[PDB]
């Protein structure tokens, strides 16, 4: 069947200027059955552009698209601040499949994560289960990398992390991470250490806390 | 009640060729025309034999829905009492037809770069088509004494050629999707109204 | 006015099926056939199947050829999906679409799209039981840097169902707070963190505990956050 | 466009006389014809529809009769109020309607 | 009676815009369709536009996308807004009503007329 | 094998009326599109009508009118009428084959025959 | 309608040269356009159809090319035996098909 990708997978711009995106197909689309939805976070997707050149009921002068063959491209001519969000491409010329889709963000100058720290609470060690948070501050870099450091050994498998929405307030994200142990391994280490990497910061910023 | 499905009609994607037209049988719905009524794309709408007014007040026992894609300075061919290629050899309507002819320029749908050889006419065939009436055979035609017998040749030709469709060619020569709707009245009771 | 509205969030056990429903008014029903796309947690959309509100034809994808069934109901105006047996992947959000690819009447292929969508069904597929959060503090550190400036939080683990609400000071705070989105353990439970940033100069005077509420186990649990 | 033709160009008649006016179509068109009068420095008028119908108000003394390219418009006897030019229109194909060039009546 | 009043024609440079009136009595206005029909010595009787019931507007490839008709029933006003006028558009114009018996059709009532004159 | 043979030429007065005939072999007259064209003396070729398969029949505006195209089946010959001559209609008229596979072109042609119309 | 137009009216060449007669349109045609060879005292000729294309058994050293409103023929290598007069035929029109006024060619 016909695969749609989606490049670049993300896009950040700031508000005022224009968009362009490609939506490319392995065989040939008639123009009749390509389209675009829009979707933004938390809400079901709408519908922008059906037909590849023709606009929807509701739909603003600001979305436009043109192509035929094989590639299609979606013109944004302003990008106002309810206009961003991810973008979808689908075709039914055969079957019907989606894109990967697009991600379009809020751009803005670099930041620094202000790094902290937090020791296991009391009531994880009755319960026999060892937490510890090395929470971050603000930051507009989505792409960063932390890493758990015990005493001189690393570690790998034992982590998750999770990251929050870009706030409008300040175009900034935030990011947390939490290393998984039990109170059989947590008294054996001696040195627990949050390593930070980032553009925002010249060298890695390592704090640490002594056992107990 | 149910409404009569014009939409897929007149907004499908593919449209068949002129010589194997496509018919499709509209019954037992309400028609509603004001969804052609201000369109602002059709470069031809005439009603043979009733007002283009007035018809949501008529009710008809059977509309049928006749579809192909021919060249602009063709439409012309499409109404009664007419003569050529389309008309003999193709798409033939009655001198007494009751219904109308819609057509609109579909240049950026059915016109590629290169040239697009997918819709097909008939050169040759050796009595005028009757009203109504579909020929689908792809014999080879004889022009001459030797029989055929199906090697091509000087005197025994493919009665099917291509269009050969271009983005740069004049408006006459770039395609047109067609629609033909017919009304029959009989004694049948009325089931398509649309009031 | 077309508007389409689906049913509430379920959670069903491994091998079991789940029927959703979506209720359609404010256009010819009869004239426009119903599509269904789901979309997995932080992934992209795939295409489920189509179906015909006039003859009934249906149109499924090949991945799930097997395993889904669609029905319409003209006197209620209100299509339904019906997935057998469920699987861990099966998770996911999924969509009610009006559909103007395909003709119901005729079943060729149209020019547009899905013009009207729904609020969308959350189905939970997981091999567990319910169980009700439980709130560990996250205190600040002993020492302040950067005063006045501090960070506080407490942590909530080991809770089945995913939607639940963190409040701090009982909302009288609205500024420098951030709730994390929940990640799911190896375990099958969920744990969700929200932290908050205020001044190191008023730590002591200002007092605040974290509320949690959990809706489908009933149970809020306040505990308040103080150094050491 | 359906191109309808008449004739004769001019036509003379006396009071009490009987007139024919003849009215051609380039294609048939079936009974679809209608005729109107116009008085000089007035309105016109309608008198047939269907090609054989009179309108209500119409003189009795006008009749028409054919059918697909071949319309006749008769006067039993002529009336001192009948000399004026008349038109034929073809109603079968729409909405482009098309009118007759004239036929003009008058007193010898 | 049915009666029909035209008027706003008069003298206008060619590249001009006018636009006519036509006031209705004796009839429901809403109910039935209106047209204006033009006549020319040299060219005799012509349609130039229709309007019908349900907003359908019908015009002929000489003046289309030049002339626009409008109905107001609340009014019984029918409007004729002409765009572009050249020498050749000198007639008499009418406004009629029309009718149907059936499948056929026809022009029941017109009015006096105006005269407009391109210069 | 192929040929078309033309006969009917003469000497007519104004007013007067000709038949020309145009047979053929290995062709079939029923079958294939035919078209008559004339040739003016020191002028150039100028179409005059055109028969197809099926029966329909195509006129130039000059010749409109007068002039009639039409067919025997059992003689396999290719009449043209032509009437209400002028003195314009002075030329050498022939029967040619017409293709349209690509476009309509003359392959085949005859050898004509003059027609002269004069007072004398 | 469309009114075709050849150049010159006249055209000289020695042997073993090439030429260029050139057949404009009133209005674009597409690549509908045709060539005939007419030697004095007999039928013409086909030489090219479709303005592109060769008729079974005609020279090689014919070819022709163009589309819209401008089209060309030229020979490559002049025999003695292609001294005639040249013309072009407009296709387009299934039922109306004209003439030029034709091109002849002579010795220096
Ligand atoms: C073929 O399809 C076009 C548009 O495509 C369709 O548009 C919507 C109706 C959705 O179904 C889409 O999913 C789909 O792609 C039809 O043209 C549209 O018709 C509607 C109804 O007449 C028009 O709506 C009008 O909007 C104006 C305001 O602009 C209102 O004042 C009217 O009262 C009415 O609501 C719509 O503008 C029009 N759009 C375009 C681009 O033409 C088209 O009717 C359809 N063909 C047939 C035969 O049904």
């Amino acid at each position: 069947e016909i695969v749609l990708t989606q490049s670049p997978g993300t896009l950040s711009l700031s508000p005022g200027e224009r968009a362009t995106l490609s939506c490319r197909a392995s065989q040939t689309v008639s123009s009749t059955s390509l389209a675009w939805y829009q979707q933004k976070p938390g809400q079901a997707p709408r519908l922008l552009i059906y037909g590849a050149s023709s606009r929807a009921t509701g739909i603003p002068d600001r979305f436009s698209g043109s192509g035929s063959g094989t590639d299609f491209t979606l013109t944004i001519s302003r990008l106002e601040p309810e206009d961003f969000a991810v973008y979808y491409c689908q075709q039914h010329d055969t079957s019907l499949t989606f894109g990967g889709g697009t991600k379009v963000e809020i751009k803005r100058t670099v930041a620094a994560p202000s790094v902290f720290i937090f020791p296991p609470s009391d009531e994880q060690l009755k319960s026999g289960t060892a937490s510890v948070v090395c929470l971050l501050n603000n930051f507009y870099p989505r792409e960063a990398k932390v890493q758990w450091k015990v005493d001189n050994a690393l570690q790998s498998g034992n982590s998750q992390e999770s990251v929050t929405e870009q706030d409008s307030k300040d175009s900034t994200y935030s990011l947390s991470s939490t290393l998984t142990l039990s109170k059989a391994d947590y008294e054996k280490h001696k040195v627990y250490a949050c390593e930070v990497t980032h553009q925002g910061l010249s060298s890695p910023v390592t704090k640490s806390f002594n056992r107990g | 009640t149910n409404l009569c499905p014009f939409g897929e009609v007149f907004n499908a994607t593919r449209f068949a060729s002129v010589y194997a037209w496509n018919r499709k049988r509209i019954s037992n719905c309400v028609a509603d025309y004001s969804v052609l009524y201000n369109s602002a794309s059709f470069s031809t709408f005439k009603c043979y034999g009733v007002s283009p007014t007035k018809l949501n007040d008529l009710c008809f026992t059977n509309v049928y829905a006749d579809s192909f894609v021919i060249r602009g300075d063709e439409v012309r061919q499409i109404a009664p009492g007419q003569t050529g290629k389309i008309a003999d050899y193709n798409y033939k309507l009655p001198d007494d037809f009751t219904g109308c002819v819609i057509a609109w320029n579909s240049n950026n749908l059915d016109s590629k770069v290169g040239g697009n050889y997918n819709y097909l006419y008939r050169l040759f065939r050796k009595s005028n088509l009757k009203p109504f009436e579909r020929d689908i055979s792809t014999e080879i035609y004889q022009a001459g004494s030797t029989p055929c017998n199906g090697v091509e040749g000087f005197n025994c030709y493919f009665p099917l050629q291509s269009y050969g469709f271009q983005p740069t060619n004049g408006v006459g020569y770039q395609p047109y999707r067609v629609v033909v709707l017919s009304f029959e009245l009989l004694h049948a009771p009325a089931t398509v109204c649309g009031p | 006015q077309v508007q389409l509205v689906q049913s509430g969030a379920e959670v069903k056990k491994p091998g079991a099926s789940v029927k959703v429903s979506c209720k359609a008014s404010g256009y010819p029903f009869t004239s426009y056939g119903i599509s269904w796309v789901r979309q997995a947690p932080g992934q992209g959309l795939e295409w489920m199947g189509w179906i015909s509100t006039y003859n009934g034809n249906t149109n499924y994808a090949q991945k799930f050829q097997g395993r889904v069934t669609m029905t319409t109901d003209t006197s209620t105006t209100t299509g339904y999906m019906e997935l057998r047996r469920l699987r861990s992947d099966d998770t996911a959000v999924y969509y009610c679409a009006r559909d103007y690819t395909r003709g119901a009447w005729f079943g060729e292929s149209l020019i547009g799209g899905f013009d009207n969508w729904g609020q969308g069904t959350l189905v939970t597929v997981s091999s567990a039981s319910t169980k009700g959060p439980s709130v560990f503090p996250l205190a600040p550190s002993s020492k302040s840097t950067s005063g006045g400036t501090a960070a506080l939080g407490c942590l909530v683990k080991d809770y089945f169902p995913e939607p639940v609400t963190v409040s701090w000071n009982s909302g009288a705070l609205t500024s420098g707070v951030h709730t994390f989105p929940a990640v799911l353990q190896s375990s099958g439970l969920y744990s969700l963190s929200s932290v908050v940033t205020v001044p190191s100069s008023s730590l002591g005077t200002q007092t605040y505990i974290c509320n949690v509420n959990h809706k489908p186990s009933n149970t809020k649990v306040d505990k308040k956050v103080e150094p050491k």
